């Protein structure tokens, strides 16, 4: 009966492909060919955050668009004041092999994980002054590649053991475990309503999970290599995935397929980070080629380049008000662009 | 638990000297700025000295400079010299960590009664006593000679509540932010120079004297203190 | 072992295939509408003058 | 700023601590420990004193060795092997008395992040290798192995097979044979690391 | 006496 | 202006030194100060290029002094300071070369020590002490600068000489040259023991070219300096020495422009950084 099940899976995949191709009546380019291009987008390094001494692997903005947490393999997580360049917190980590960091939307907590397979939640607003490890969420058997706070109490984490987990920080237990990826889940972005999230794994697929039910609603397989970054469109009805194939692609949740691909002939380095603008018109993608390219998300043409990093840019983030974009890089420098 | 116990207060002959310790426990003392705030038996609060984290910057009041010395085993010191007759007061120990979004002056010490035998921002609370009943709304007011709003947008007005027989508790910091643990019934508002602390659904635990303090520049100046009494 | 995995895979494929899909033209049209409705308030594609720029 | 001066003072205070901690961390020699499963990694890491990554740190002749055993990461290296691109050397352990190791060594010596990093190669279980040679010929593993079936020549052939998987001239492979009934592994690591340190210092000065 | 030296001596 | 071969040769050499030293030192200083990081290797290069750049900026003063054939138009303080800042830059360059060679030998004969007790702070402290030593060596030359007419114009110049010349010779040639040769010789000798036999052809060539450039830039200077003591003036044996002295000073100043192509630009990583920073 194994062969029958395999044939049923193959025919179901064929049916999904036929349904997705039936809805592609007109591509995104043939629709947005009539809009004026944004032209050149000249962004200048307004601030440079010179605090880290090793490669920066993660960064995250505060919901107030002023605080930024950064994670470097120096063993530190520094909370930055982007307006004044000041350092408000320097959090020493038990394990220096940190590959992700998150900032709670309330601003009271900071998450951090990496090669220790543990997501550590840090209390920024401790009554006793310093920052203390409120919780160490140890349930993953592989490296934690991403983590995002749903609220002060629950966090969704992505791990290199092909699983995504939803936690309850008060009890430290996996409320839900999302399974179905066949490769290391490398990226994760939560929707604006945080009722569902997408994860990009190394099997060149991105799955649309919903946190409440714990089931993979949709699967988007368009890439050719490992997906390194993922980010929702501001409306929450689309997302962009940047892979090691040196291309980042736009997917539609409702249309269930890709809308545009952002690739250039003179680009061969893979994507490391992808972020959208406040209105979603610009797609800022970080590259291993030491540069960040601004893409016109609708015209699929480069509107600018955020050059000025001496090594691969590992992270990128646009503030909630869209005022600025922060890029961290392997040269231990985080630069605010505007 | 966070605790600031101070000792070294008592009867001192005029012209002498006395050192006041401030033993801290339950918090990271090294990363906090420390203040000495004195209160005369019949008057309101009066900022005395401040020593920053790491003993970087030390500031003294106009009538304290030269005579006193603040230094910081998790303990802080105030080495007084040439104690006049006006130096008799209760001396409080205050922790005032400073970063972006921090809440300075959020914890005050118990206090020690020490009975001894020009261009500053003047902040005046015009009303000194208000009659009020529980369940009603009482609004306290305060003014400042200089605008407390800075170019960064923060207005540095602080509201403290000294309940009868207790140490002051921070209610509102930077004129609009409700401190940790303070009930939501307390609200702060103002515009540049004139500020108003609004209390809704007054309870019996909110009876006391309220001070307005500016943190725009040193020396920090306290208001006279609007005393709210029950019935 | 493998039979359970195949059964889970086919169940997941059926559930995914039983989702309603809108036209790609409609999906692109709503993206265009969102980008045009919020274009005036996007501080990155139209630079904000240094008076209102916090990073001046 | 008004009281942003105190925030700036705090920022400087913690920046000074960041600089001090970086200075303190720069003194430690970071070694990445690799090899196949049950290849003698645990034997050498449990003989020189002291669940994702296991860090074993020790001091030998005024050198702090930060040794990372990353064998517990049941995933693909390419997604986290760049975290270790700053290691001084790669300690590779091979079990003689047991092709997978050859493929792993070829992948890790020809990695883009490890072009200049040198590999300190360990060939454990020498005595068990000799006993197995006395029991079974070494031609079983290597079909193209022609030569005497003595311990010395077979062991040298294995070492040459391993040393022939590298191509970058700017790195050396230090091969040592251990019977696991010995305590000279720390000295072997120390002398190889001293050679690597002088080489990297010479490259940093442009003199090499 | 006087030994007019160059600039760099 | 008075194109005698001794002085026109020095003028040509000095103008070339300015022309290929101002951009050569400027680009290296810019790259190593802003484009590149502040590692221990870069500290010595940064300070050495600062000294060479200071020599280049003070070079048009020597050009003017040669052009006017003396006759210092400035005051007493200017003639007491400028031919002291010139010497300060010139010999801080030599001391920084010696420090570079010492560090190169130290990272090879004491590698375990050069990992624990070798930071950017130590390099910065050593460079500061080097600058202090150069200033201290420039005091005998800030004391004795005097102005007296003795001619139609007022030529500026001056134990007022034997002690300063002998101390300058020792501390600026002998110990620098001896330390440089010993350090580079021991680096070359050590590079013949394993993993370095493939090298010791590039390393030996680099060491010998560095020491050879240093010696051919700084031996005529000291040779003429010690010959001026034995050979009295007002005679052709000594008049020719004074005429040729401009060429010797020009060579010692030319080292300042030779240095960026021998120390900072041999670091292929810095080569790539400078290549990327030179476009646009």
């Amino acid at each position: 009966e194994l062969d029958q099940l395999r044939q049923e899976a193959e025919q179901l995949k064929n049916q999904i492909r036929d349904a997705r191709k039936a809805c592609a009546d007109a591509t995104l380019s043939q629709i947005t060919n009539n809009i004026d291009p944004v032209g050149r987008i000249q962004m200048r390094t307004r601030r440079t955050l010179r605090g880290h001494l090793a490669k920066i692997y993660a960064m995250h903005w505060g919901t107030d668009s002023r605080l930024l947490v950064s994670a470097s393999q120096d063993g530190k997580l520094i909370i930055w004041d982007s307006y004044t360049t000041n350092k408000v917190h320097a959090i020493p980590l038990r394990s220096s092999w940190v590959m992700t960091c998150a900032y709670a939307p309330s601003g009271n907590y900071v998450a951090c994980g990496g090669l220790d397979n543990i997501c550590s939640i840090y209390n920024l607003k401790t009554r006793e002054g310093n920052v203390r490890v409120s919780r160490e969420l140890a349930g993953h058997t592989g490296y934690l590649s991403c983590c995002r706070f749903l609220d002060d109490n629950q966090i969704v984490t992505s791990s290199g053991d092909t699983t995504c987990a939803l936690w309850d920080i008060e009890t430290g237990q996996q409320t839900t475990t999302f399974t179905g990826h066949t490769g290391d889940v490398m990226s994760l972005s939560l929707a604006p309503d945080t009722r569902l999230f997408v994860s990009g794994a190394c099997d060149a697929s991105a799955k649309l999970w919903d946190v409440r039910e714990g089931m993979c609603r949709q699967t988007f397989t368009g890439h050719e290599s490992d997906i390194n970054a993922i980010c929702f469109f501001p409306n929450g009805n689309a997302f962009a995935t940047g892979s090691d194939d040196a291309t980042c692609r736009l997917f539609d949740l409702r249309a269930d397929q890709e809308l545009m691909t952002y690739s250039h002939d003179n680009i061969i380095c893979g994507i490391t980070s992808v972020s959208f603008s406040k209105s979603g018109r610009l797609l800022l993608a970080g590259y291993d080629d030491f540069n960040c390219n601004v893409w016109d998300a609708l015209k699929a043409d480069r509107a600018g380049v955020l050059a000025g990093h001496d090594n691969r840019v590992s992270c990128l983030g646009v503030t909630d008000d869209g005022m600025a974009v922060a890029t961290g890089s392997w040269d231990s420098f985080l630069k605010i662009w505007n | 638990d966070v605790q600031l116990v101070e000792s070294g207060g008592g009867l001192v002959q005029p012209g002498g000297s006395r050192k006041l310790s401030c033993s801290a426990s339950g918090f990271a003392f090294s990363s906090f700025g420390m203040h000495w705030v004195r209160q005369a038996p019949e008057k309101g609060l009066e900022w005395v000295a401040y020593i920053s984290s790491g003993s970087g910057t030390i500031y003294y009041a106009d009538t304290v400079k030269g005579r006193f010395t603040i230094s910081r085993k998790n303990t802080l010191f105030l080495q007084m010299t040439s104690l006049r007759s006006e130096d008799t007061a209760m001396y409080y120990c205050v922790r005032s960590i400073y970063y972006y979004g921090s809440s300075p002056f959020d914890f005050w010490g118990q206090g020690t009664t020490l009975t001894v035998s020009g261009s500053d921002i003047v902040m005046t609370q015009a009303t000194s006593s208000v009659p009020v009943t529980p369940g009603e709304s009482v609004s306290i007011s305060c003014r400042s000679s200089k605008s407390l709003l800075h170019s960064n947008g923060n207005t540095y007005l602080y509201w403290f509540l000294q309940r009868p027989g207790q140490s002051p508790q921070l209610l509102i910091y930077r004129m609009s932010n409700l401190a940790s643990g303070v009930p939501d019934r307390f609200s702060g508002s103002g515009s540049g120079t004139a500020f108003t602390l609004t209390i809704s659904r007054l309870e019996a635990e909110d009876v006391g004297v309220y001070y307005c303090m500016q943190h725009l520049e040193y020396p920090l100046t306290f208001g006279a203190g609007t005393k709210l009494e029950l019935k | 072992a493998s039979i359970a995995q195949a059964r889970k895979l086919v169940e997941q494929l059926k559930m995914e295939a039983n989702i309603d899909r809108i036209k790609v033209s409609k999906a692109a049209a709503d993206l265009m509408a969102y980008c045009e409705a919020h274009a005036k308030e996007d501080p990155l594609l139209t630079p904000v003058p240094a008076s209102e720029n916090p990073f001046r | 700023s008004a009281e942003e001066r105190a925030a700036l003072e705090r920022s400087k205070a913690i920046e000074k601590n960041l600089k001090e901690d970086g200075i303190s961390a720069a003194k430690d020699v970071k070694l990445l420990l690799l090899g196949a499963d049950n290849s003698g990694k645990s034997t050498i890491v449990k003989q020189m004193k002291i669940t994702g990554i296991v860090e074993t740190h020790f001091t030998f002749k005024n050198l702090h060795f930060r040794l990372f055993d990353v064998g517990g990461q049941r995933s693909e290296r390419k997604k986290w092997i760049h975290c270790f691109e700053d290691v001084t050397a790669i300690i590779f352990c091979v079990d003689l008395s047991d092709h997978e190791s050859l493929m792993l060594f070829d992948s890790i010596c020809n990695n883009k992040f490890f072009i200049d990093t040198s590999i300190i190669l360990f060939l454990n279980k020498k005595d068990l290798f000799g006993e197995k040679i006395k029991k079974s010929p070494l031609t079983i593993c290597f079909p193209e192995y022609t030569g005497p079936n003595t311990y010395e020549d077979a062991a040298a052939y294995i070492q040459a097979q391993f040393e022939s998987k590298n191509r970058s001239p700017n790195k050396e492979i230090y091969c040592h044979m251990t019977c696991a009934t010995d305590t000279n592994n720390a000295q072997v690591i120390f002398d190889a690391v001293t050679d690597i340190i002088i080489a990297n210092n010479l490259r940093g000065c442009g003199l090499y | 006496s006087f030994k007019p030296m160059p600039l760099x001596r | 202006p008075w194109n005698e071969p001794p002085v026109i040769l020095s003028m040509v050499i000095l103008s070339l030194t300015f022309l290929l030293g101002l951009p050569g030192n400027g680009l290296v200083l810019w790259v190593a100060g802003l484009k590149m990081q502040r590692t221990v290797n870069t500290i010595w290069f940064l300070h050495l290029t600062l000294a060479d750049l200071l020599c280049c900026l003070s070079l048009p003063f020597s050009l003017a002094h040669l052009a006017l054939q003396g006759q210092w138009p400035y005051g007493r303080f200017l003639c007491k300071l400028i031919p002291s800042i010139i010497v300060l830059n010139m010999f801080a360059s030599v001391f920084l070369l010696t420090a570079i060679s010492l560090d190169r030998c130290l990272v090879v004969f004491k590698p375990i020590w050069c990992q624990n007790h070798r930071n950017v702070g130590m390099a910065c402290s050593i460079c500061g002490c080097i600058w202090v030593v150069a200033f201290v060596m420039c005091i005998p030359v800030f004391v004795y600068r005097e102005i007296f007419t003795t001619d139609n114009h007022n030529r500026c110049g001056y134990t007022p000489l034997v002690a300063i010349t002998i101390t300058r010779l020792v501390v600026g040639f002998l110990l620098p040259s001896v330390i440089m040769i010993a350090c580079y010789s021991f680096i070359v000798f050590r590079m013949q023991r394993g993993r370095f036999a493939k090298s010791q052809s590039k390393t030996f060539r680099v060491a010998v070219v560095v020491v050879a450039v240093f010696l051919v830039c700084w031996t005529p200077y000291h040779i003429f300096g010690v010959l001026s003591l034995l050979t009295d003036p007002e005679t052709p044996l000594g008049k020719t020495l004074m005429s040729w002295d401009h060429v010797c000073i020009a060579l010692a100043s030319a080292n300042s422009c030779f240095n960026p192509f021998l120390y900072a630009l041999l670091g292929k990583d810095f080569r790539k950084k400078a290549r990327q920073s030179i476009q646009g």
